[PDB]
C-alpha cells in the first residue's frame, strides 16, 4: 500500500486537466487516466505520460510496487496504490529505439560483479537492483500489456534428445 | 559487455533470496499494521461526545474525551506473585503462554460548559514473531543460541497459549 | 389510411437459400392482417427486394405493429423445430 | 446499475439504478436530474462519447421517454426521498433534505465526500452506462471473474486492523455506557476504569 | 544550499541573467534543452498594477449555456461581440436556497461598439456621459467555487509594443447552467429583475480614488503611497 | 383499473393508525385516500410512476 | 415563439466609477488563464532582499526545508532597478519564450517550462463590484494554458522527484515505551478504592 | 441521428400535421419546432456489421504486443504494418484481419 | 503476441516426456490436469446421489 497523493501531484504537474474543464464533444481523443479506480482528469499525449510515469517508477521516485497500465484500446491510463496486490519481478528490456542497446537486457556483466562483491564501485544487492531500472515489478493486470521473452537466448533470433522451442513465426520482428 | 549466463540468474535470484527471505510478506504487513493501522484506526473516531443541557439557570454542558498517541511495548510476563520480566518465546512456548503486548493510549477530557489525562492500557497484542517488534529480532547467532531458539526458523506465526 | 409508411428491406440471398417467393410473403401478411394493412411488394427482378406497407398520433402503433411482424410472422415450417439436418443412416436389410 | 427487458421482450429496455438506502430501483434519468443536470442533452453528452453511434441512443431512447415525466432537479430528489427507507410522515423540506445526504454521501464515496463535488460523481455515472451499454451491444465481452489481476490478497495486517477496529468500536461503546451511568453519580470519574 | 545567504545570492543570480527581448542574438543563443530549437520572440512577465484594486472572477457557462449552442440567441446578439464583450451580470438572491444570475447586453450594435471603444480607451481624465441602455436577455443557475491561495488562477494579457505580458489575479470561478423557471413563480420573478437597466459613465469622485489608491499601495507603494 | 390497497399510515384526524386505505385509479389518473374510521377522502392526480407513497406524501403536504 | 417574460420597462439610474488602465491590449481582447502548479509560486510584492534574507525559515524535516527553498528560487518575482540616467525602472526576472513551432514556454531565470494550450469556448473574464453587487465583464479567455517540466535533467523536477520520493518514506506513528509494572493494576486499585468508597457511602446513607 | 432542441436542449420528436401534411421534430417541453429535412423516422438493423472496424484508435502502433507483418499499403507503399482481427466480439464474427500502417495509421483488408 | 492461433499458441506439446517440456507446455499441461481432478471430484457427489436415489 502506497499513498496517492504524489501519484495525483505528478500528473498534474506533466499536464493532466482535471474533469471539470472537460468536453466529451471537444475530448473525442483523450486518455481517461484512473487512480485507484477513481476518474481523475484526462489527458492528450498519453505517450509522453506513460514515458514518464514509468521512469520516475524505475528511478525510485515513485514506489516499485505502484501499477502503470495503459489501455491503449480503451484508451484508458489507470494506476493502481491499493494493498494485495501480487506481483512479480522481471528483467527490463531496452526498448528504446533512438537507443543503441535496444532489444538487448539493461542488467550487464558489471551489475552481477558489483552483486557478487556487495558494493558499488563509488551495500549493493537486491533492492539496488530495482532502483537502477534493471528490474522492476509487475502484477497480474499490468502484464496484459507488456512482451516478455521467456529467456535471455530469446533476445536474438535435429537432435533427437533435446526439447524443441517454439518458432513464434507469425510476426516478422518481435520487440 | 558480455552477455549474461544462467548463473548470472541465478546470482540475482540468490541476490532476492538474500535481501527478502521467503516469509517477507507475513512480516512486512504486521509491522505495517503495528506501526500505522493500530494509530489510525484509533483517530477514525477520535472523539466521544456526551452533552447534558441541565436545567436544575440554563447549562448547556459538553462532555467530551479526545484520543491521543499510541504507546506500544516489547512483550511482557506478569507472575502470580506481581513481579514482571521480559517474556520470550521458547517460555510463551513451554508454559503456554501468550506472547503479546501491551497497548497504551492518550486519553484527553475536557469540560466544556455554555450558559446560554494519560496512558490508558486498552488491550495486548499478540506479537508476530521475527517481526520488528519481537525480540528474537535483535538477537544474533549466538544469543538465539542461548535463548533455544532455532536459526533455521523464520517467523511469521503467532503463540497463543 | 395515413400518411406513415413502412417499408423493410430483405436479405435476397437467405430468401433464395430458403426457397422462398415473394408473394407467399405478401398473402401470409394479408392473411393475418385481413384489409387492416395495405401492402405492395417489390417484384424479383429489384436490385434490392423490398416489401412496403401502409397503414388504414400513430408513430408508436407503427413501431409496435413492425415488432409484432418481425416477431410471429410464420412463412412455413412446423413450429419449434429450429433447425433441421441431412443424415446418412447404415441400415442391414 | 441493472438493465431490465429482454431481447424482443417487456417493451423498452429501461437502465434503473440501484442506490442505498432506497427501497425500489429507480431509472437513471431521475437519478442524473437529481444531481443536478437536467436538459436531456446533456445527460446524453455524459453518457455517450460520439454522437455517431445511433444504437446506444437508440438504447437509451427508452430511458429519456419513462424519465421525461420529472424535469426538474427539485422533485427528483423528493422522488429519491419517498423512496429512502426512512420513518414514514417526513415533511417534504425534510425527505429533500434527506435525498441530498443519501446522495452526496454513500453514493460512490470513494470518489468524495464534499459538497458541491457532484460533477466527478455525474461523469462516473456516465462512465458507468456507457460500460454497461459497451457489454450490452456485444461490443466488449463480459468481465472475467475470475482474472487474478483483478483480485486482492488480505495478509495478517488488514485482517488484524479490520477486527481490531471491531473490538475498538466495542471498547468505545463500552465506555460511551459506563461515563452515561457514571454522569447520574456526578463524580470526577478517574478514566482509567472505563476501560476494559 | 540551505544558507540564507546562498538563497539571496541565488536570487541575484537569477535575477541578474535576464536576456533583453531586443537582444536577437542573446535570445538566438538560447535553445530549448529537449526541442533543440532556437527562440523566435520573446514577452517581459510583469504584473498590473492598475488592476489589483478590483476583483477578478473567471466565469465559464456549463453545458447548454453555451452562447454558440443557442443559435437564436447568438443570431440576435450578433454572430467577436460588442455586445458579448460588454455584457452585465447581475446577481440577485431572494432567498439563501434560490438563486440566479440575470444577463444584460447592448441590441444595438453601434451603441455597443461606441461604449467599447471608449471603454477601452481610458487613459485620460475625460469621458463622455455614454448613456447606454442594457436588455435583459435570459437567466442562469450558479455556483461557486473559492480559492484557497490568493494567486491560484492568472490570466495573462500581451503588449507587443511595450514587449511585455501582465497577469491579473483570479479570486474564484463561476460556472453557470441553464435554469427552466417554474410556471407557479413567474409573478415572483417578474418583480425581481427588470425590463432594462441604463448605465451612466461618470468621473470617478476622488474619495473612491484615494480608497482603490489605499488598496494598490499593498503592490506598488513607490507610486501610490498617500503623502 | 381502480386498485385498492390497505396501508400501514397514520390520520392526522382521529389518530388512530393502520385505518388507511389508498385507491389509485391508473386510468383516469387519481388518487383517493380514505380514512376507514373518520371517513375523510383526499384526491390528488397521480402519475404513470406513481405508488401509494406519493399519494401519502401529497396528503402530507396538503395537510400542513 | 417564447414570449418575453419581462415587459415592464422599470430602469435603474446607476453610474459606474471606472479608472483609467496602464495598458491596453491590442488586436483581440484575449487572455491566457494559466493554472498555478505546485513548483511555481507568484509573489507581487516587491523583491526586498533584506527582509528575505532575515525571514528564511528552517525546519527539521528536509523534505519540507527542500519544497521551500525549490518554490522560493522559483517564485516569481520583480523589483525596482535604478537606470544608469539616474530614473528608476521595473525589473523582473521572469520571460516567456515562443519557439520556431508556436508554443509558449515561461523561463524563470535558467527554468524553462512549457505551455500546453487547450482552446476554450464561453469563458470570459469578469470584474467583481461587490458595493453595487454586478459583475462587469473585462475580456474573453479563449484558451486555457498549462505549465509542464521541459525535461528530466530540469533541477526543479529532480527536486520535486526526491521531495516526493523522500516524503512517503518516513511514515512512523506509534512510539515504543517500556513497561516497569503490570498493565492491569491500576485498573485492580482504582476498583479497591471504588468499592471502599461504595461501601463508605452505602453506611452512611442508611446512617443519614 | 436525432436532434436536440435549440431553446431548452430537450429531444425533438416528431410530429405530423394534419392540416399542412408536415414532418416536423417538435419540443414537448415547449413550443419550438422546427422542419424536418428527412422522412427517415427511424431505422432498425436486424443484422448489423458496425463496430467492426468502429473500433480504431490513431496510437495503436506504438502496442508492443499486436503481431507485425509486411503487407503492403495500398496508399504510402510502406513495407511495415500492423495487424488485428475484428474488435467486434459475437458468435457470428468473422476472421478477416484489419492491417494499420505505421505512417498513415489507415485500416484496410487484404481483399 | 495477440491473435495467435498456431498450435503452441493454444496448448499443443510437441515435446514427449522423455524429451521435456517447455514452461508454457508446462502451464498448459498443468492446466488440463487441474481440469482432470476437478472433474473428479465434482462428480463424484452427484453419481453418490445417483446411485442411493437407485438403490431406494
Ligand atoms: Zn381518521
Ligand atoms: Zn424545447
Ligand atoms: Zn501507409
Amino acid at each position: 500500500g502506497s499513498p496517492s497523493e504524489p501519484i495525483i501531484n505528478f500528473l498534474e504537474e506533466w499536464g493532466m486537466e482535471p474533469l471539470e474543464d472537460y468536453d466529451p464533444a471537444q475530448h473525442t481523443k483523450s486518455t481517461r487516466i484512473f487512480v485507484n479506480g477513481v476518474w481523475t482528469g484526462i489527458h492528450r499525449d498519453p505517450s509522453m505520460l506513460v514515458s514518464t510515469m514509468r521512469d520516475l517508477r524505475r528511478s525510485g521516485a515513485i514506489s516499485p510496487e505502484v501499477s502503470i497500465i495503459r489501455d491503449i484500446r480503451e484508451r484508458e491510463f489507470k494506476i493502481f496504490t491499493d494493498v494485495g496486490r501480487v506481483y512479480r519481478p522481471l528483467f527490463i528490456v531496452e526498448d528504446d529505439e533512438s537507443k543503441d542497446n535496444k532489444g538487448e537486457l539493461r542488467i550487464t556483466k558489471e551489475h552481477i560483479r558489483k552483486i557478487q562483491q556487495g558494493y558499488d564501485d563509488d551495500v549493493y544487492g537486491w533492492s539496488s537492483l530495482v532502483t537502477s531500472g534493471v528490474i522492476e515489478y509487475v502484477d497480474g493486470e499490468e502484464e496484459e500489456t507488456i512482451m516478455i521473452a521467456m529467456t535471455p537466448e530469446d533476445l536474438q533470433t535435429n537432435d533427437t534428445a533435446k526439447r524443441i522451442k517454439p518458432e513464434m513465426s507469425t510476426s516478422s520482428h518481435h520487440t | 559487455d558480455d552477455t549474461i549466463t544462467t548463473e548470472d540468474c541465478w546470482t540475482v535470484i540468490s541476490a532476492f533470496f538474500e535481501e527478502k527471505g521467503l516469509v517477507s510478506q507475513q512480516l512486512d504487513s504486521f509491522d505495517e499494521f503495528m506501526e500505522t493501522s493500530i494509530q489510525d484506526l484509533v483517530w477514525e473516531e477520535p472523539r466521544l461526545i456526551l452533552d447534558q443541557p441541565a436545567q436544575h439557570d440554563n447549562i448547556n454542558k459538553r462532555y467530551e474525551i479526545r484520543f491521543g498517541k499510541i504507546y506500544l511495548s516489547r512483550p511482557t510476563m506478569t507472575e502470580a506473585d506481581g513481579t514482571t520480566h521480559a517474556m520470550f518465546p521458547q517460555e510463551a512456548r513451554l508454559r503456554n503462554l501468550t506472547y503479546s503486548s501491551p497497548v497504551y493510549l492518550d486519553m484527553e477530557k475536557s469540560m466544556f460548559t455554555s450558559i446560554d489525562g494519560n496512558k490508558v492500557h486498552i488491550g495486548k497484542v499478540p506479537i508476530m514473531l521475527r517481526s520488528k517488534f519481537c525480540s528474537l529480532r535483535t538477537l544474533d547467532e549466538v544469543d538465539l543460541y542461548k535463548m533455544k531458539e532455532c536459526p533455521y526458523d523464520m517467523g511469521g506465526y503467532f503463540v497463543i497459549n | 389510411q395515413s400518411p406513415w409508411l413502412l417499408r423493410l428491406e430483405l436479405d435476397r440471398a437467405r430468401m433464395l437459400d430458403k426457397q422462398l417467393t415473394m408473394n407467399q410473403v405478401a398473402d401470409k401478411i394479408s392473411e393475418v392482417f385481413s384489409d387492416d394493412l395495405f401492402v405492395m411488394w417489390s417484384e424479383d427482378n429489384a436490385d434490392k427486394l423490398i416489401i412496403r406497407c401502409r397503414v388504414i398520433e400513430e408513430d408508436q402503433m407503427l413501431k409496435r405493429i413492425e415488432a409484432h411482424m418481425l416477431d410471429l410472422i410464420a412463412l412455413r415450417g412446423i413450429p419449434g423445430i429450429s433447425k433441421v439436418y441431412m443424415v446418412k443412416h447404415k441400415v442391414s436389410v | 446499475i441493472k438493465l431490465y427487458g429482454r431481447e424482443d421482450k417487456g417493451t423498452g429496455r429501461t437502465i434503473k439504478a440501484t442506490l442505498p438506502y432506497v427501497k425500489q430501483d429507480i431509472p437513471i434519468v431521475i437519478v442524473f436530474r437529481a444531481l443536478g443536470v437536467v436538459p436531456d442533452g446533456e445527460i446524453l453528452q455524459h453518457i455517450c462519447y460520439d454522437e455517431n453511434d445511433w444504437q446506444m441512443l437508440e438504447m437509451l431512447k427508452p430511458c429519456i421517454e419513462e424519465g421525461f415525466v420529472i424535469q426538474d432537479k427539485e422533485v427528483a430528489l423528493d422522488f429519491i426521498g419517498r423512496r429512502g427507507s426512512a420513518a414514514l410522515g417526513i415533511r417534504r423540506e425534510k425527505r429533500i433534505q434527506y435525498a441530498k445526504d443519501i446522495l452526496q454521501k454513500e453514493l460512490l464515496p470513494h470518489i468524495t465526500q464534499e459538497e458541491g463535488f457532484e460533477t466527478r460523481k455525474t461523469f462516473f455515472l456516465g462512465y458507468m452506462v456507457n460500460r454497461l451499454l459497451l457489454c450490452a451491444l456485444e461490443r466488449k465481452d463480459q468481465d472475467d471473474r475470475d482474472h487474478f489481476g483483478k483480485k486482492r490478497l488480505d495478509l495478517a495486517g488488514p485482517l488484524l486492523a479490520n477486527l481490531f477496529r471491531i473490538l475498538f468500536r466495542k471498547l468505545t461503546r463500552e465506555i460511551y455506557r459506563y461515563m452515561q451511568r457514571c454522569i447520574e453519580t456526578d463524580r470526577d470519574f478517574n478514566l482509567n476504569l472505563a476501560v476494559k | 544550499d540551505t544558507n540564507p545567504r546562498s538563497q539571496l545570492h541565488s536570487v541575484e543570480r537569477t535575477f541578474d541573467e535576464v536576456i533583453d527581448p531586443r537582444n536577437k542574438n542573446r535570445l538566438q543563443s538560447l535553445i530549448h534543452p529537449r526541442k533543440k530549437i532556437k527562440a523566435v520572440k520573446a514577452w517581459h512577465f510583469f504584473p498590473d498594477t492598475s488592476t489589483f484594486d478590483q476583483v477578478f472572477h473567471s466565469l465559464k457557462f456549463v453545458g447548454s449555456a453555451s452562447l454558440s449552442k443557442d443559435r437564436p440567441l447568438n443570431e440576435q446578439l450578433g454572430q467577436v461581440n460588442a455586445s458579448i464583450l460588454t455584457s452585465l451580470f447581475k446577481p440577485i438572491e431572494i432567498n439563501p436556497h434560490n438563486k440566479w444570475i440575470s444577463l444584460y447586453a447592448v441590441t444595438d450594435k453601434l451603441s455597443a461598439e461606441s461604449f467599447r471603444k471608449s471603454f477601452n480607451s481610458i487613459k485620460d481624465d475625460n469621458i463622455v456621459n455614454r448613456h447606454v441602455i442594457y436588455d435583459h436577455i435570459k437567466d442562469f443557475d450558479q455556483m461557486f467555487r473559492g480559492h484557497k491561495k490568493l494567486f491560484e488562477d492568472f490570466a495573462i494579457s500581451f503588449d507587443d509594443i511595450s514587449d511585455r505580458a501582465f497577469f491579473v489575479p483570479i479570486v474564484g470561478r463561476l460556472e453557470l447552467k441553464k435554469k427552466r423557471i417554474v410556471p407557479g413563480l413567474v409573478d415572483m420573478v417578474n418583480r425581481t429583475n427588470y425590463a432594462h437597466i441604463r448605465m451612466d459613465l461618470r468621473n470617478p469622485s476622488t474619495q473612491e480614488t484615494a480608497i482603490r489608491d489605499s488598496r494598490r499601495e499593498q503592490y506598488d507603494p513607490v507610486n501610490y503611497s498617500s503623502i | 383499473i381502480k386498485q385498492k390497497l390497505e396501508t400501514q399510515f397514520t390520520c392526522l384526524f382521529c389518530n388512530h393508525d393502520n385505518s388507511v386505505v389508498c385507491t389509485l385509479d391508473k386510468k383516469n389518473s387519481i388518487g383517493l385516500l380514505e380514512c376507514k374510521k373518520c371517513n375523510l377522502s383526499f384526491q390528488a392526480p397521480i402519475n404513470s410512476l406513481s405508488q401509494p407513497i406519493d399519494i401519502y406524501s401529497d396528503w402530507i403536504d396538503a395537510c400542513e | 415563439h417564447t414570449k418575453s417574460v419581462y415587459d415592464n420597462g422599470e430602469t435603474l439610474d446607476i453610474s459606474l466609477p471606472i479608472h483609467p488602465k496602464s495598458h491596453i491590449p491590442q488586436g483581440k481582447q484575449d487572455r491566457w488563464v494559466v493554472k498555478l502548479p505546485d513548483f511555481l509560486d507568484i509573489n507581487a510584492e516587491p523583491f526586498d532582499p533584506r527582509p528575505f534574507e532575515m525571514n528564511v525559515k528552517t525546519h527539521e524535516d528536509k523534505n519540507q526545508e527542500l519544497l521551500d527553498k525549490l518554490i522560493a528560487v522559483n517564485t516569481v518575482r520583480w523589483r525596482y532597478a535604478k537606470s544608469e540616467t539616474g530614473g528608476i525602472f521595473k525589473e523582473t526576472n521572469s520571460q516567456i519564450i515562443q519557439w520556431e513551432d508556436g508554443t509558449y514556454s515561461l523561463r524563470v531565470g535558467s527554468e524553462i517550462f512549457d505551455m500546453f494550450t487547450t482552446n476554450t469556448d464561453d469563458n470570459y473574464l469578469v470584474s467583481e463590484h461587490n458595493e453595487e453587487g454586478i459583475l462587469m465583464t473585462e475580456s474573453t479567455l479563449s484558451k486555457s494554458v498549462k505549465l509542464v517540466p521541459a525535461s528530466f535533467q530540469s533541477t526543479t523536477h529532480q527536486k520535486l522527484a526526491k521531495a516526493l520520493s523522500a516524503k512517503q518514506k518516513k511514515e512512523s506513528y506509534a512510539r515504543s515505551v517500556v513497561t516497569k509494572e503490570d498493565p492491569e493494576e491500576r485498573q485492580r486499585r482504582l476498583e479497591s478504592q471504588e468499592n471502599e468508597r461504595y461501601r463508605l457511602e452505602r453506611r452512611r446513607k442508611q446512617a443519614e | 441521428s436525432f436532434r436536440f432542441c435549440l431553446e431548452c436542449n430537450n429531444m425533438l420528436y416528431p410530429k405530423e400535421d394534419k392540416e399542412n401534411q408536415r414532418l416536423l421534430y417538435s419540443c414537448r417541453n415547449c413550443d419550438y419546432t422546427e422542419l424536418a429535412e428527412d422522412p427517415k423516422v427511424y431505422r432498425h438493423e436486424l443484422i448489423t456489421n458496425i463496430g467492426e472496424t468502429a473500433g480504431i484508435v490513431d496510437d495503436i502502433g506504438q502496442d508492443p504486443t499486436l503481431p507485425r507483418s509486411d503487407k503492403e499499403c495500398p496508399e504510402c507503399h510502406s513495407r511495415d504494418c500492423v495487424f488485428f482481427q475484428s474488435q467486434q466480439r459475437r458468435k457470428d464474427t468473422n476472421m478477416t484481419l484489419f492491417y494499420v500502417c505505421l505512417n498513415c495509421k489507415k485500416t484496410f483488408r487484404d481483399e | 503476441t495477440k491473435d495467435d492461433f498456431s498450435p503452441e499458441s493454444k496448448g499443443f506439446v510437441e515435446n514427449s516426456y522423455l524429451r521435456g517440456l517447455t514452461p508454457q507446455e508446462f502451464f498448459f499441461h498443468a492446466m488440463a490436469g487441474r481440469e482432470g481432478l476437478i472433474d473428479t471430484a465434482v462428480k463424484t457427489a452427484e453419481t453418490g446421489y445417483i446411485q442411493r436415489r437407485l438403490v431406494k
